[PDB]
């Protein structure tokens, strides 16, 4: 008996949860960009220490 | 106290003091380390040590003269000092050794001995002088790929490629009459100096210097040089600041005076009226710090440097300092502003009224080259007295609140957290 109400409530839930999923991908990729482009350089130290 | 500027083709500036017992006369050029490229970096530092070489200093010493030279980012100077009755001999020495003849100084035997001595100085700087080389690395990361990033001494890799023809090429482009100011400080009158120059017909060269194409630009970045065999950690941090000829030039210097300097081993330094010292002395978070406000022709830097033996609590030291910087936008009080006014006037008065005419010759020539005149100390005191609390809050809302930073560090810096944890402390999520 809940069939017509269950499908109307499911449409509001899927739209809200889809928007929060797509926004969290943008925010994660913005906050990780400093780590992902980090660069390292090695110069061997002088001996006798 | 009065300065006098006069132009007859050559700009001549003086600052007479009849109470002093020496005199000082030299020439200041309007090019520095920010007028070089990454392949001739260190050519200004080589020209200084050519002027201060042994055979040149020996000719001056038989007359009774002493020599000085200074290299900065925007200017460089070459100064002769003497007793007040022999300023004619000091102006002759500047004419023969530096203007007319330079094949005497640039001989092959003198050039190779000078280049060996400079390479040893730069090597000992990079291995032992940890506070000053972190501040040099702060400039190179904040202004990367831009003329304001080159170090004033040069690097070891760029200095060994320099030959005699590189120094003559720099002198033909920058040591010009339209780039120079003749200065005189101490016990020397103004009209006696302009008649000694006009009794000859001095002129360096006619023409203008090259124009660089890239302007200075701040970039939020960091550079880490970790060395676990050193006993401390050394850290510098800054935002983009004010240039020379800025309307907020004195407001930025007063904001740095609010937080000031500190020494944990001096007992009177522990009793200063700075609210940051309550958090630091509870668990002994550092050994010293100092705040600064540097200014150049195109940009500037505002921030602090520190040195620490407490290497497990580095994150508490950065966090407490940046939460006090937030108060300049939100809740700075009127009694903190009045204290910073008196201490800025004492600090500026000690810089410009020391008893050294060599220090006065460097300050006078650098200011006439940019502005065309010199602001007196009496007029600088009246601009400081007119600053209100609302001036401080409006400056900090533009330059400090939610802005990008630049970080440099060396030593035991494992406890220094990454960039985004420090960048998020530039705002409170309260206001």
């Amino acid at each position: 008996p809940e069939h017509d109400e269950r499908k109307r409530l499911g449409l509001k839930t899927v739209i809200i949860l889809s928007s929060l999923y797509l926004l969290s991908i943008w925010v994660k990729k913005f906050k990780w960009a400093g780590i992902k482009t980090r660069k390292f350089v090695f110069n061997p130290p002088k001996p006798r220490k | 106290a009065e300065v006098t500027q006069l132009s007859n083709g050559i700009v001549v500036a003086t600052e007479h003091n009849p109470s002093a017992h020496t005199a000082s006369v030299g020439v200041v050029f309007g090019s520095g380390a920010a007028n070089e490229n990454p392949y001739n970096n260190g050519v200004s530092n080589l020209w200084k040590n050519i002027f201060l070489s042994k055979e040149n200093s020996a000719v001056a010493a038989k007359e009774g003269l002493a020599l000085s030279s200074n290299i900065s980012r925007d200017f460089q100077s070459y100064i002769v000092s003497s007793l007040p009755g022999s300023t004619d001999k000091s102006l002759d020495f500047l004419n023969q050794s530096f203007i007319q003849q330079k094949a005497n100084l640039l001989s092959s035997s003198n050039f190779e001995a000078t280049k060996k001595s400079v390479l040893k100085q730069v090597q000992d700087f990079e291995e032992n002088d940890h506070p000053n080389r972190v501040l040099e690395h702060l400039h190179s990361t904040a202004f990367q790929n831009t003329p304001l990033s080159l170090p004033t001494r040069g690097t070891l890799e760029s200095l060994e490629n320099l030959v005699v023809a590189d120094l003559e090429s720099f002198a033909n482009n920058h040591f010009l009459n339209s780039n120079a100011v003749v200065v005189g400080t101490g016990n020397i009158k103004h009209e006696d100096l302009v008649n000694s120059i006009e009794s000859k017909n001095l002129s360096l060269q006619t023409g203008t210097k090259p124009v660089l194409k890239k302007k200075a630009a701040f970039l939020g970045s960091e550079v880490r040089l970790r060395d676990d065999t050193l006993p401390k950690a050394w850290i510098s941090l800054a935002v983009e600041g004010e240039p020379v000829n800025s309307p907020n030039y004195f407001v930025a210097k007063l904001a740095a005076q609010i937080f000031g300097s500190y020494n944990a081993f001096e007992p009177a330094s522990r009793l200063q009226g700075i609210k940051l010292l309550d958090n630091i002395q509870e668990y002994q978070l550092c050994d010293n710090f100092n705040h600064f406000s540097l200014s150049y022709k195109d940009s500037g830097l505002w921030g602090f440097s520190t040195a620490t033996r407490n290497v497990t609590m580095i994150d508490d030291l950065i966090h407490f300092t940046l939460k006090q910087w937030n108060r300049l936008t939100i809740s700075v009080t009127d009694t903190e502003v009045e204290r910073a006014k008196s201490l800025l006037k004492l600090q500026l008065g000690q810089l410009y009224e020391s008893g050294n005419p060599v220090n006065d010759a460097n300050l006078l020539g650098a200011e006439v080259l940019i502005k065309g005149s010199k602001l007196s100390l009496g007029e600088a005191f009246k601009k400081i007295d007119a600053i209100t609390v609302k001036d401080v809050k409006a400056w900090a809302g533009k330059r400090l609140w939610d802005q990008d930073i630049a970080i440099a560090g060396t030593g035991q810096i494992e406890g220094l957290l990454d960039y985004m944890r420090i960048r998020s402390d530039m705002s409170m999520m309260r206001w």
